[PDB]
DNA sequence: ATCGATGTATATATCTGACACGTGCCTGGAGACTAGGGAGTAATCCCCTTGGCGGTTAAAACGCGGGGGACAGCGCGTACGTGCGTTTAAGCGGTGCTAGAGCTGTCTAC
DNA sequence: TAGACAGCTCTAGCACCGCTTAAACGCACGTACGCGCTGTCCCCCGCGTTTTAACCGCCAAGGGGATTACTCCCTAGTCTCCAGGCACGTGTCAGATATATACATCGAT
């Protein structure tokens, strides 16, 4: 049948998440993984679900910051994809690695 | 004990990440990769957020705790509470 | 008749808040008269502007109603602002719909 | 008390004032609150320690004039001193 | 006229370093620059608990707040030997007049 | 009168803890500062303190060296690794950078 | 004027051999020169409006402390 | 013939001397006119202390000798040797300079 | 080209819940008088920053060989993209509960 | 006098079940892209020569930064009051959802 060709799907997931807002990480998995987290500073944590969103809204800020200096970096590289060296740099040159 | 749950961040989670975040074709150590920061970045913060509540004498981390955390860091984030 | 100090300001931020703000944030032991009017003209100046190009957003976006993805549209697409905001994440904002050159097809 | 600190009526009727046919929303609106929020937390930290270099005790339009120079951006460092200063002059002038 | 007192930490640094090193020396700019360095670290961490008192309502900062500072401005392994020297000089100091 | 003792003496500090509580007050950190926080902050000056005073001792060492010079400073801030997350924004006057060539830049054979 | 220029290659090239770049291409020494000179007009147009609001006529040291960690990059060992 | 060394062998080497030492490598009138040259800009008939032009040209130094770093980073990442000016834009654009 | 799929932009109707407005309240702001000290100004001094000259030597600049590295071109293969079937648990809704955040009162260490 | 403590409220966080389903997962399949290889050629390094100005020292001066003294006026301090500002109440409207329809863009041909 029809079959779309390798990358222009993926320009155009970039486009409708880009022009999106909502969370791109399921809720219920990263609660648990925050609450798995925070079990080992203190046992029997209760969270707010406004300190949820928020958390998940600065890790999913933060990632995305560490997805577009690693695609600089690898279009830098002359190339597309991009590889875990990408991330390595770019978080050496950020000056949290 | 909640166990395992980085493995609840999903492929899909991280490829849509990726694409918000630009990426037109990814690897397939980016994952785990971005697992490793998300673990970085989430330690650090929570364990700020932890010492707010640990100062207040409070066993639940309020919005107000994470905002803190991230504040301490530079990382600001808005819309919950100034 | 007790008549308002942002009124005699010719401002519309509460200038008897912002001096209170200020006696209680513990930023110097006295605090002039004139510096909260002008601390008040500032932030309203701030909030004009980011509410004026949010508008502007809205309007792009066929919208009489602000939403936070109009301010981050605001924010990042004004050099100014996002030079004042770098290190500022707005929460349901997104990012701009930018897409690199190279991974255009052909 | 029950009652909180917010600077909502102001935000919304400078956003009246600016575009009178524009509604706003809530998480917009605490977005607006964080806004003006933290950047007095900044301009007034900034008061405060030119305050201090110059062992002055009182805050006066000079230091946050200064303190806006140096933070905001150019032309918004520029406008902000050209209204605020004329605010202090109508409000010296009105007394 | 004369000169004006000018504060340095200088003597307290050079007890420091002749109790930790008791022949090794200190030139002058190295002095001055421990000096910036404890009034830089006294200011972060001052400023710390001012915050801290701010966001919990309290008009009084004591060794909780600073601990707080420890905990959150300091490295884990600096910030618990820290807390274990901050603790035991305000129990010998509390033990004391 | 009793005998005039020093807080740090009795705290069995170095570091001034009247000074350290005097510019605490006059810091405008707090309307009130209580009596264990000059002292807890004093112990904690005098523990990081102390800890770069002996690293850069050891480099002093490592140099040859009997007074402690800024590179001195600058070594003993960088190698460890604490110190260095401490002081990753902090630049050290002429205490120059680490000696460090990455293994591409070598020579071969 | 020629003063940017008096921020010469040879020294560009020793810093960048201080930063342990092996080789340095012949445009390097123009883009540090503007990097240098925009960094430098924001570290002293703050040190100025330091200067100002001090109502002097000269730039002290404490001024520059003062603007280099307003920007982020704190010095030792000369005031603060 | 003349002795002389192969290309990057040198440049070794000095990198080597200029990591041990400590020295300001930037002549320091030259950068002096520099920075009131500068300050003319934003302020006539400014005087500057000797240790406030020092404290400029140490931490300009410092921060750029980051900047170096970070680009040869950011140059050896792409497979090279040779710094281009496009390695310092990226290093300044992933450091939020841009 | 070119058509055909194919998602998007555009226009219209139903709905709903979110906000735009109203009410009451109260407390926060404003008005009035008070002290006082802090900041402003004038006088003082000196230092240190500026400016210049001299020389002189180290560095900067310049020429040039050359090599080696930057980079284009090509091959390749494989890993990642794209599609399909399955299923997994994310999600929504409702229910249960209680830990605990929150507030008030007391007072006494501070 | 504030904050440590006690005590009370009652909010909300946690926990759970069950159905739904869209999201995730497993997997086929081919090709585009990473990467290796090769050639090229240029252009940067190395070194000698030439140039130059950076540097140090030494002096002169003046100006402005710091200091001192005096004052007044501006800001805290205090109080009464009253109106701004702020939960609660309300309702309606902007936006979401759904449907039809046009329209450009991709892709096989």
């Amino acid at each position: 049948p029809h079959r779309y060709r390798p990358g222009t799907v993926a320009l155009r997931e970039i486009r409708r998440y880009q022009k999106s807002t909502e969370l791109l990480i399921r809720k219920l998995p990263f609660q648990r993984l925050v609450r798995e987290i925070a079990q080992d500073f203190k046992t029997d944590l209760r969270f707010q679900s406004s300190a949820v969103m928020a958390l998940q809204e600065a890790s999913e800020a933060y990632l995305v910051a560490l997805f577009e200096d690693t695609n600089l970096a690898a279009i830098h590289a002359k190339r597309v994809t991009i590889m875990p060296k990408d991330i390595q740099l770019a978080r050496r040159i950020r000056g949290e690695r | 004990v909640l166990r395992d749950n980085i493995q609840g961040i999903t492929k899909p989670a991280i490829r849509r990440l990726a694409r918000r975040g630009g990426v037109k074709r990814i690897s397939g150590l980016i994952y785990e990769e971005t697992r490793g920061v998300l673990k970085v970045f989430l330690e650090n913060v929570i364990r700020d957020a932890v010492t707010y509540t640990e100062h207040a004498k409070r066993k639940t981390v309020t919005a107000m705790d994470v905002v803190y955390a991230l504040k301490r860091q530079g990382r600001t984030l808005y819309g919950f509470g100034g | 008749k007790a008549k308002t100090r942002s009124s005699r300001a010719g401002l519309q931020f509460p200038v008897g808040r912002v001096h209170r703000l200020l006696r209680k944030g513990n930023y110097a032991e006295r605090v002039g008269a004139g510096a909260p009017v002008y601390l008040a003209a500032v932030l309203e100046y701030l909030t004009a502007e980011i509410l004026e190009l949010a508008g502007n957003a809205a309007r792009d976006n066929k919208k009489t109603r602000i939403i936070p993805r109009h301010l981050q549209l605001a924010v990042r697409n004004d050099e100014e602002l996002n030079k004042l905001l770098g290190r500022v994440t707005i929460a349901q904002g997104g990012v701009l719909p930018n897409i690199q050159s190279v991974l255009l097809p052909k | 008390k029950t009652r909180k600190e917010s600077y909502a009526i102001y935000v919304y009727k400078v956003l009246k004032q600016v575009h009178p046919d524009t509604g706003i929303s809530s998480k917009a609106m605490s977005i607006m609150n964080s806004f003006v929020n933290d950047v007095f937390e900044r301009i007034a930290g900034e008061a405060s320690r030119l305050a201090h270099y110059n062992k002055r005790s009182t805050i006066t339009s000079r230091e946050i004039q200064t303190a806006v120079r140096l933070l905001l951006p150019g032309e918004l460092a520029k406008h902000a001193v050209s209204e605020g200063t004329k605010a202090v002059t109508k409000y010296t002038s009105a007394k």
